[PDB]
RNA sequence: AGAUCUUGGUGGUAGUAGCAAAUAUUCAAACGAGAACUUUGAAGGCCGAAGUGGAGAAGGGUUCCAUGUGAACAGCAGUUGA
């Protein structure tokens, strides 16, 4: 399928993607730019301390009302947070790249996060009442998401 | 080692101080927990029913001042476990809490 | 209610038995144009018309 | 596994409430295997499902 | 028969509550 | 290009308001890829017979029962479910 940014050598390089996610985009989006350009291992423990509260994501588009931690300023920023369905999405994300990788026999220990996007999907509608005899939406925001790990160390 | 087996006393007063009255038993058991994985560095603990109950027996809110209890680290090397230790904390009942210290108990 | 008369039994006889799922053979007929029963009915979505 | 079916039953073998219904919890994968009444009925026979006795409410501080 | 083995297991299976509650009557298997 | 235009779609607001009426949960185990919520046991509580109990009328119409599934729905989740 065509992914954007196709690698510069696609023998070294290996491909995942999911289409339609449950997790939320603008959390996936600030959580693949947090990640984006990471070796394989580090993004793993990396993704691994967001759930377990040890490391956060900085929130710099999508950060209006995000609160401040001290986890932040080791991003050069003030606000991050910690996506945990996010962070176990990108896991699973990466574990099927790395299995794809294994696939084309290329060594996993050298894998760079070269490409990451996250792109919005059609949104699910689900409905909310209100309080005059009102119904408003209560839009889902799946998103899809692709990345290109490639071989360099 | 790393089977080993202690008697504690906790001041489940000193550690529950200020907290709200529907969450005072609750909090004990977690301040428990805590306590446990502070002692032995398992984060594993398993808390016997038995002292459970010694925890809420006087109701949500008058948890015991202080506790006995008995802190064993035990092998979970029965399965793939992220863990090879864990924390078995069970109840020691006693009628006075003075003059006791943190004691190594043997088998 | 318990208590019904032998027309409204029949009417929601009737109404039961057509409140089903499509086969799924139908789908493999020549030119078919039908994914689904679109005349499904939840009982506590919408109500009968009686 | 989930034995939901299995209190029901027992509590209406039993003629008592649920409350008073106690299923072994070693016991689940044989209470599990029980569906019918007559299985409630071996097994209440057997020990593995016992009625619980009514909750002291003593009269002796009336008295 | 029982013997101090069997004693001391026996103690925990009739126990199924803490204080103030019945205690068990018996846990029989047939086929 | 306008008509508080018609229909459809999409933004900022915004990952924000909010998910705060009726005291309350905890421990262990089982199943399970996965458990704050499922099931079992233990404990602590509530309804307190003008009930959060047991049964009917009207109305609903298969929601009843068992088994299975985990897409969607149950404004968190679910191995549970009207
Ligand atoms: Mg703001
Ligand atoms: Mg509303
Ligand atoms: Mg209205
Ligand atoms: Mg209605
Ligand atoms: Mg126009
Ligand atoms: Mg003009
Ligand atoms: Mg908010
Ligand atoms: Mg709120
Ligand atoms: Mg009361
Ligand atoms: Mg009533
Ligand atoms: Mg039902
Ligand atoms: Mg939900």
């Amino acid at each position: 399928v065509r992914y954007s940014l196709d690698p510069e050598n696609p023998t070294k390089s290996c491909k995942s993607r999911g289409s339609n996610l449950r997790v939320h985009f603008k959390n996936t989006r600030e959580t693949a730019q947090a990640i984006k350009g990471m070796h394989i291992r580090k993004a793993t423990k990396y993704l691994k301390d967001v759930t377990l509260q040890k490391q956060c994501v900085p929130f710099r588009r999508y950060n209006g009302g995000v609160g401040r931690c001290a986890q932040a300023k080791q991003w050069g920023w003030t606000q991050g947070r910690w996506p945990k369905k996010s962070a176990e999405f990108l896991l699973h994300m990466l574990k099927n790249a790395e299995s794809n990788a294994e696939l084309k026999g290329l060594d996993v220990d050298s894998l760079v996060i070269e490409h990451i996007q996250v792109n919005k999907a059609p949104k699910m509608r689900r409905r909310t009442y209100r309080a005059h005899g009102r119904i408003n939406p209560y839009m889902s925001s799946p998103c899809h998401i692709e990345m290109i790990l490639t071989e360099k160390e | 080692n790393e089977v080993v087996t202690r008697e504690y006393t906790i001041n489940i007063h000193k550690r529950i101080h200020g907290v709200g009255f529907k969450k005072r038993a609750p909090r004990a058991l977690k301040e428990i927990r805590k306590f446990a994985m502070k002692e032995m560095g398992t984060p594993d603990v398993r808390i016997d029913t038995r002292l459970n109950k010694a925890v809420w027996a006087k109701g949500i809110r008058n948890v015991p001042y202080r506790i006995r209890v008995r802190l064993s680290r035990k092998r979970n090397e029965d399965e793939d476990s992220p863990n090879k230790l864990y924390t078995l904390v069970t109840y020691v009942p006693v009628t006075t809490f003075k003059n006791l210290q943190t004691v190594n108990v043997d088998e | 209610s318990s208590h019904k008369t032998f027309r409204i039994k029949r009417f929601l006889a009737k109404k039961q038995k057509q409140n089903r799922p499509i086969p799924q053979w139908i789908r493999m007929k020549t030119g078919n144009k039908i994914r689904y029963n679109s005349k499904r009915r939840h009982w506590r979505r919408t109500k009968l018309g009686l | 596994s989930m034995l939901r079916l299995q209190k029901r039953l027992a509590s209406s073998v039993l003629r008592c409430g649920k409350k008073k219904v106690w299923l072994d919890p070693n016991e689940t994968n044989e209470i599990a295997n029980a569906n019918s009444r007559q299985q409630i009925r071996k097994l209440i026979k057997d020990g593995l499902i016992i009625r619980k006795p009514v909750t002291v409410h003593s009269r002796a501080r009336c008295r | 028969i029982m013997n101090q083995e069997k004693l001391a297991k026996l103690q925990a299976q009739v126990r199924i509550g803490g204080k103030g509650t019945a205690r068990r009557k018996k846990k029989v298997v047939h086929r």
